[PDB]
């Protein structure tokens, strides 16, 4: 009911890194404090590292196990955006703002970081556990994918959106907004594929899959809180970032056809400023009464 | 969380296996005592309040000057003498959020329910103190509810028009299309929904003065009208709503329907323009026999016959059109078109279905014109004449564009007061006053038809509430018996009041002499058939109330022949969307969608049980989706035989219902004499 | 493959290191003797041809009835006596594909070049045989070319209007917006391009009768106009073309510009509507000083001062608007706005730039009104007065909406014949006749301004062709010297012809006595400064042709003061798009874009060398992209000082230059007195 | 030395079939004989099948096994083109020219056609035989992919090109030329990757790999001959198409670094005829002249 519509929306959102000139960001970058520059670098590396997993494994593995030519095509398109567009865009932002040696060090740090690694490996673990012709294991991986696309990225997206909403780092913020817009539709689409599997299950199996999804969300959420304090306490933003994580967790759940887990909260206004039943023929005798 | 919101939320908390329905009285009491009495501006005397309201540009001094202040004080006394109490929190909330007069900064409350009712009654009476008191008694007893435009705007300086439904004919010319866009924007600016007949517009690929295949069809005009309604968005307050109607035999019917598909291209899709399809009996006959049908290019028919295709009877003209080589047409499958209609209604609820021959076989003004289309709510069915808007230097030929004034009887309150006659006649008087006081300066055809036809729409509501509170199932034959008797009485007293107004003013509506009222053909089924209840239980409901008999109908026929009829149209059952909450009534004659209504206002969720819902009558409040749509069709056709205009008939469908089931419902509605079908609502 | 396009493709086959330019003569010869003479309908005598064309609704009988057939025969002999031959395949192809009359089925060819020219001449002369022969000589020598509407439709029955440029002022009301939409559709239906001023419209977030944040701004009207122009597209063969103009100090200027961004949403972006920005000297001064500029809400200014913002002098009222607390203003960065303008022109070519104080410091009719906007081609610069379209029942206050008839002198052929005076006077007479015979009966202000102002536009083309064929570089000072002398002479003879027409008809244009022609201030630089060529090379180009001196200009000034002027505006240099091929001329006074122009028509590829291109003048035909835009600005400003209206000035940009270079070109154009900038074309 | 330039070339060649309006072919299609229309539909259906498998399976699987994020980005982009652009374009052509029943019938015909099933079996079998960290199985699949890109498509491409060259079906032909332009660069790129693996081998191993490549080519060739006769005999063109496929077989071998195998022949000349601005801030001195 939905793949051709998503095909259309995906291909019409096509873009390339070269379209946004990045050099003019240096005019606001130079005015940020060390803690602001440090947080930005670390957040950016976090997003880059997670998105690489999605391009190399997450999208291609789901495309491999999903049946249907049109679904495979949409999924291929999404994998292309991760590897050919998003990855180049993150690299471009880095090369503009930091010298080569600084980039290498930030990636070394974030690569060793406990909270980034915990979430990255949790997601990758579920992708590696998909078994041929087993729709339960596929569903679990889709849940992981939706959580990455619609939830885990957002502790990171917060900061570029925060600057973007203030008139700072506008070129890289525009790029991030385009990336985020792609991840949103990726999350919604994979969510619909997961609901299709979920709806084929018994009531007991459904309850079991719900427990899986909520348990996974809880593990990731508790690590996100730690990740958040680790990065954002030094710039005083953690309270507001936490509200943004919960709001996006609720969107991820709704993508999977589940109820929101967290109470509704208002979001930081600066970040906000940045942001067929069944055809049946008439067989005669229906005109007579 | 407000205290009243908490109390209203305790209804769903089940105590002793039952909903706490009594919490809504506590909820409304808390709402008043904690918010309304705090935010209600109070004045030492009524004179000070009235002076503040007139001088601060809240009221109109013209209508208030018609009374001495003593008369206004006595009218307000009559309103407050009833000590009216809102039974539920949602009634008071809806009134004080939608209709109560607020300060210019929307911070405090100037008008209570009694003040609003007194002002509306004083505006209705137009200088008569006893008439104003009668209107106050009628409205504070909640027997009659003026429509949302009338109730909200009457007696207000910064008010919109008191009419919100307009029906425009669009002629096949660029001058007329531009004038239609202008008039649509002007009427949407006033806050009224605008319905446009696009059947006269020539189809796509027609010739424009020797340049063949040059017309974009009705879809280009549809895009123009959609953007016009989007621009004229009522000062950014409420989204501009418009409707477009096309005959099913129009060539562009498939393009017309494709504008509502979910996959529609952005250069075809229309967003704010509802669509309605007009279906003559010829199309249903062709689909019934599975004969391949023809859709016609209207301009070829106009060139061949000198008359518009929608101005002619398709039942007699279809064979002539098909056999005419100079009339251009393409083959269609009428059954496939019906299935496409059902699929579109399942997907989006569109189009509205207007059965052209069901409307016109009982239409009383076919001499003026046939009814070619309906309004945005699919209940206004009146004769229209297309206007010929010429060049700027030339003089326009103004026709008749439909616009009727809406009012609703509360069936429960009218029935409990045993005041069908008095409520109907007073409502007719108020609707007549609203019609006379309406003057629209930018729609010449609408103004001319308002002055000439003097058509009003008197609807009814709380049918399901009255039946369920009296232990009668909506689908039961007793419910249809009550509807038959009640609406026969309503029609009788509306005709009597219209003839009385004609006698008093010495004037009828324009071209009355050609109507079926003048010839007596209207009264045939009333002077031949008895419409008294056939059930003892229903006959007991009308105790203490004289049900008009065959002799009474003969006397009314003689009276109408002698004195004429003031209103071309009197009765139309509108949906009555938001005024139903204020009146503590079920919407229109439709059955209830839900037993308890769950809605979210602001960040707090609210619960609205249907009026009179309890443990004893829980299963008489059967939800519309659980009902048999054939029996709902039977009920509406029982009512429709006493309503001169149409009824807003919403189809309530389950998710399991197929396209064939929707088509069967539509065909049974056509078979039973249903004039229009409003919406396909799926659960 | 056709033989003629095969021969035309042999131009690019380089033989002995040179393009085979002579192949185009063989190409056109083959084109004629293999397609045109075969597909041409030939009659036994001209009488049978004219009878056939009149009877079958091809021509108009009224204009042909003013001549006896002997006179028409003499005119046709005069046309055919020249034995005109198209010098290139493109000239004949463009004529016989765009302007030559064809049968009703578009099968055969009815008109040759001589037939079309004779019909246009007989239409111009209006009964005069000698004048018709003079027009025939003028057009067959290709000294003067009537615009595409006039040349295409002169004397044809089923024709559009002879005017295709219209300028509309939109007042700040819904009635006026509806009338603007209607008039735009009416004029687009006639085939004309419509420009609208949107500066008087109040900005987004303004009140509509004391309800605030209600107005959708100029972008909603922009969407309405865009859909109106999409609807009125004339079969879609030439889709409806509209232009919107906004003053840079309008609050909606950023949203006005955002409608052309590539990343614009479908609910904002307009596609069929060109955009222009009117920039007063105040904005350029504010950007120069890097000060903080303010955009204003027009409705606040109108309420406070009683006049529209664009009807007031911004250079004298900007500080008053800023200091006024009751005027609502928004802070903007003028340099950021300039950079945004440059970026938008680089990425889309929009907006058109009008330097308002450059137009109005030399405007001759500021007493009537100041020029507030340009046309769709960005060269019509005339005074306009906004209309007040009221309700249907009320009378409308009709203002002045701009429209002028276009016509181009061929500089090469005029200079070859040494006939500046005769060509200018005859072209002025023809344009006056076209103005007099135009009657737009659905645009009241266009009709009123056509009757009152009697404005015409006499342009020129083949400036670069004439200079390159005479060994003069376009950027050279000698080219600007020639342009100065030539256009001073054109202005002199156009003013003389206008004064003679006023003397003969005894009437001047409306409000002539307040113009600078009447006061004599217009002639100051002409009675003080001599415009004789400063170079001996240029002075020989004018040998045999009298150049008016200061004494001649003093005599003309006295003549104008004693007899008046018939036309408020006389000269405007339009783009002259497709008639340049027929006349074998470079487009307008702008430099050529390509030396050899490659085009694909259907599935056929053909090449068009510039007129007169060879190896002896290959480098004098320098492409517009390779030359300095500062020198092109100098040339256009030299021409502009003798043109009362504007010049369609396209900027030819390389990919290497940034937005700063485009901004520098715009600022140098503003400094040099350029009135309008048309397009930012990038290679 | 080459991936970056292929990346740039691939992304700059990006297109969608919707860019080309197809209603212009309606008349030249109507005018073809029933035999011609049948061959045309079947030819494009055979192409659709090849692109379906190249997009779903071939390109993603090669991407999985090739090392380097940039190489993977190119291969992912090529995969997207196969199924999201190329395979879909054929449906755009079908939906314009043919009624639904004829479309349904031709897709049923691909399922039961023995030559089309054999070629899919052979190519996809090799893709699915790739073993992780086994460069020889990867080489074999890359040879198969080059043979699909640069040889197997051409029995299909012949006919749209043959019409394009006569000025017939030119809108469909424009789509096909864009597809062909893509496959040419895809075949070169995969060829270069195959050569990398081949060049690592001993002389003895190389000799075996050449045997594999030539044996596979001959086996595919013999099947393609039968397929070609089956499709083209009814339009009289089988011998001409055979010359064309031999020509392209040589190009495939060359893409693999091997000598041409078939002798040169004259190809039908009809078929041969078938073939933001930088933002710079304004200075103060820019306002004075
Ligand atoms: C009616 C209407 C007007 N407008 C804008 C467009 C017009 O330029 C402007 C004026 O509308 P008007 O038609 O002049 O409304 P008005 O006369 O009642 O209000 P006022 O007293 O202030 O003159 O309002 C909208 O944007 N949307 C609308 O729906
Ligand atoms: N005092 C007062 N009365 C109001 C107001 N709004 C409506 N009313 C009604 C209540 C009474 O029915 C009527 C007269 O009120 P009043 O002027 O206080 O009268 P009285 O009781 O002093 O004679 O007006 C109001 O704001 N103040
Ligand atoms: N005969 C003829 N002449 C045409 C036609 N179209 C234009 N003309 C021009 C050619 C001559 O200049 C002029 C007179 O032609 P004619 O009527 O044949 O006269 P004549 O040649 O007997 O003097 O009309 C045309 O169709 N037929
Ligand atoms: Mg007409
Ligand atoms: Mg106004
Ligand atoms: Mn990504
Ligand atoms: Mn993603
Ligand atoms: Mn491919
Ligand atoms: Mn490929």
């Amino acid at each position: 009911d939905f793949t051709q519509m998503f095909y259309n929306q995906n291909v019409k959102q096509f873009w390339l890194p070269e379209e946004i000139a990045l050099n003019g960001d240096l005019l606001t970058w130079k005015y940020l404090g060390k803690n602001e520059q440090d947080t930005y670098m670390k957040v950016l590396a976090g997003l880059t590292l997670l998105d690489t997993e999605q391009g190399n494994t997450g999208m291609p593995i789901v495309a491999e196990h999903v049946d249907g030519h049109q679904r495979k095509a949409v999924l291929n398109f999404m994998a292309m955006m991760e590897n050919a567009v998003h990855a180049k865009s993150y690299s471009n932002i880095f090369m503009t703002l930091a010298p080569t040696e600084t980039i290498n060090e930030v990636f070394e740090w974030v690569k060793q970081n406990k909270y980034l690694q915990k979430k990255a490996q949790m997601i990758v673990g579920l992708y590696k556990a998909i078994q041929k012709d087993d729709e339960i294991s596929l569903f679990k991986a889709m849940v992981a994918s939706v959580y990455l696309e619609s939830f885990l990225f957002y502790s990171g997206f917060y900061y570029p959106l925060y600057f973007y909403g203030q008139g700072k780092l506008m070129q890289s913020g525009e790029i991030i907004n385009l990336i985020l817009r792609d991840e949103a539709i990726h999350g919604v689409y994979v969510g619909l594929l997961a609901q299709e599997i979920y709806n084929k299950q018994t009531e007991e199996k459904k309850a079991e899959l719900r427990e899986f999804a909520i348990d996974l969300l809880n593990q990731l959420y508790e690590n996100e809180l730690e990740y958040t304090e680790d990065l954002y306490d030094q710039v005083g933003l953690s309270h507001d970032v936490k509200k943004f994580i919960r709001y996006n967790a609720n969107k991820a759940l709704m993508n999977l056809g589940f109820d929101p887990y967290f109470e509704e909260e208002d979001i930081n206004p600066i970040v906000l400023n940045g942001l067929k039943a069944t055809v049946e023929p008439l067989k005669d005798d229906d005109f007579y009464f | 969380v407000p205290k009243w919101i908490q109390l209203n939320n305790e209804i769903m908390i089940q105590k002793d296996g039952k909903f706490q329905f009594d919490k809504d009285k506590e909820a409304v009491h808390s709402y008043f005592v904690d918010y309304i009495n705090q935010n209600t501006v109070f004045f030492h005397n009524l004179k000070e309040k009235l002076d503040y309201l007139v001088e601060n540009q809240y009221y109109e001094e013209e209508f208030l000057s018609l009374y001495s202040f003593e008369d206004i004080k006595e009218v307000f006394k009559t309103a407050y003498a009833k000590k009216f109490r809102f039974p539920s929190f949602m009634s008071a909330f809806k009134f004080y959020n939608d209709y109560a007069l607020k300060t210019n900064d929307k911070k405090k409350i100037l008008e209570r329910y009694e003040d609003r009712i007194s002002i509306v009654a004083l505006f209705f009476a137009n200088g008569d103190t006893e008439k104003a008191k009668e209107y106050v008694n009628l409205m504070i007893n909640q027997e009659y509810q003026p429509s949302t435009p009338t109730f909200l705007n009457a007696g207000r300086k910064r008010r919109g028009e008191l009419v919100s439904c307009f029906l425009l004919e669009v002629n096949d010319s660029l001058n007329d299309i531009s004038r239609a866009i202008d008039i649509s924007m002007q009427l949407s600016k006033l806050g009224g929904g605008v319905s446009l007949n696009l059947s006269k517009l020539r189809a796509k690929g027609e010739a424009i003065k020797d340049v063949e295949n040059a017309t974009k069809g009705v879809v280009g005009v549809m895009k123009l009208l959609d953007n016009a309604f989007r621009y004229a968005d009522q000062m950014g307050q409420r989204q501009g709503s418009g409707a477009a109607y096309l005959n099913i035999f129009h060539r562009d019917i498939n393009d017309f329907l494709d504008t509502k598909k979910i996959s529609a291209d952005e250069d075809v899709r229309v967003k704010t323009l509802s669509i309605g399809v007009v279906i003559p009996d010829k199309f249903v006959e062709l689909a019934r026999e599975d004969k391949a049908a023809y859709v016609f290019y209207p301009h070829t028919i106009y060139k061949e016959y000198g008359q518009h295709m929608d101005e002619m009877d398709m039942n007699e003209m279809y064979d002539k059109f098909v056999d005419n080589p100079r009339v251009k047409k393409e083959k269609i499958n009428p059954r496939k078109l019906l299935e496409k209609l059902a699929m579109l209604r399942s997907e989006s609820g569109y189009p509205y279905i207007m059965f052209q021959d069901n409307v016109n076989k009982v239409h009383a003004n076919n001499h003026i014109s046939k009814v070619k289309f309906s309004n945005l709510c699919s209940e206004v069915l009146q004769a229209s004449q297309v206007s010929s808007y010429t060049d700027y230097d030339e003089e326009d030929e103004i026709g008749l564009d439909i616009s009727c004034n809406l009012g609703s009887l509360n069936i429960l309150n009218v029935m409990e007061h045993k005041s069908i006659e008095k409520t109907v006649k007073l409502a007719t008087d108020s609707l007549t006053h609203v019609s006379e006081t309406t003057d629209i300066r930018n729609a010449p055809a609408v103004r001319r038809a308002n002055k000439a036809m003097k058509s009003i729409g008197l609807g009814a509501m709380n049918l399901h509430g009255y039946l369920a509170q009296n232990g009668i199932a909506y689908e039961s034959p007793e419910a249809r018996d009550f509807a038959n008797t009640f609406f026969m009485m309503v029609n009788f007293y509306s005709i009597q009041r219209s003839a009385e107004i004609a006698k008093e003013k010495g004037e009828t509506f324009d071209q009355y002499e050609g109507s079926t009222y003048a010839t007596g053909e209207y009264f045939d089924k009333y002077v031949s058939t008895d419409f008294s209840p056939k059930y003892e239980k229903i006959a007991n409901l009308f105790e203490g109330m004289h049900i008009p008999t065959t002799e009474d109908w003969k006397k009314l026929k003689a009276f109408v022949a002698e004195h004429g009829m003031y209103h071309s149209y009197r009765l139309c059952i509108a949906p009555t969307g938001s005024i139903s909450y204020v009146q503590s009534s079920t919407a229109s004659v439709m059955p209830i969608m839900e037993r308890i209504e769950e809605r979210t206002y602001g960040n707090s969720k609210t619960y609205y049980p249907m009026p009179g819902l309890a443990s004893n009558n829980w299963f008489f409040y059967k939800e519309a989706y659980d009902m048999d749509m054939f029996k709902v069709v039977d009920m509406i056709a029982t009512i429709q035989q006493h309503i001169d205009q149409g009824i807003s008939f919403t189809l309530f469908l389950k998710d399991t219902m197929t396209t064939r089931d929707l088509n069967r419902i539509d065909l049974y509605a056509h078979h039973r004499g249903i004039k229009t079908i409003y919406y396909a609502r799926t659960k």
